[PDB]
């Protein structure tokens, strides 16, 4: 699936 | 909260909130929006098995 995970701060 | 939003953001299909700081997020592949993992219920491992997430509206 198209998925994506966000960077941290 | 910051007043405003990024021109460049993506909102989520069910909440409406912009992308934040270490989140999963999902794709549907037939309307093209964005959700987050934690608002369809579902966490990266089961995403793993998933070929083509269809979003709720679009699995009608
Ligand atoms: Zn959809
Ligand atoms: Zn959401």
């Amino acid at each position: 699936a198209r998925t994506k995970q966000t960077a941290r701060k | 909260g910051p007043l405003g939003s990024d021109h460049g953001e993506t909102l989520c299909g069910a909440c409406g909130d912009s992308d934040g700081a270490d989140e999963f997020w999902i794709c549907c592949d037939l309307c093209e929006k964005w959700f987050h993992g934690k608002c369809v219920k579902i966490t990266p491992a089961r995403a793993e098995h998933i070929k083509q997430y269809k979003c709720p509206s679009c699995s009608n």
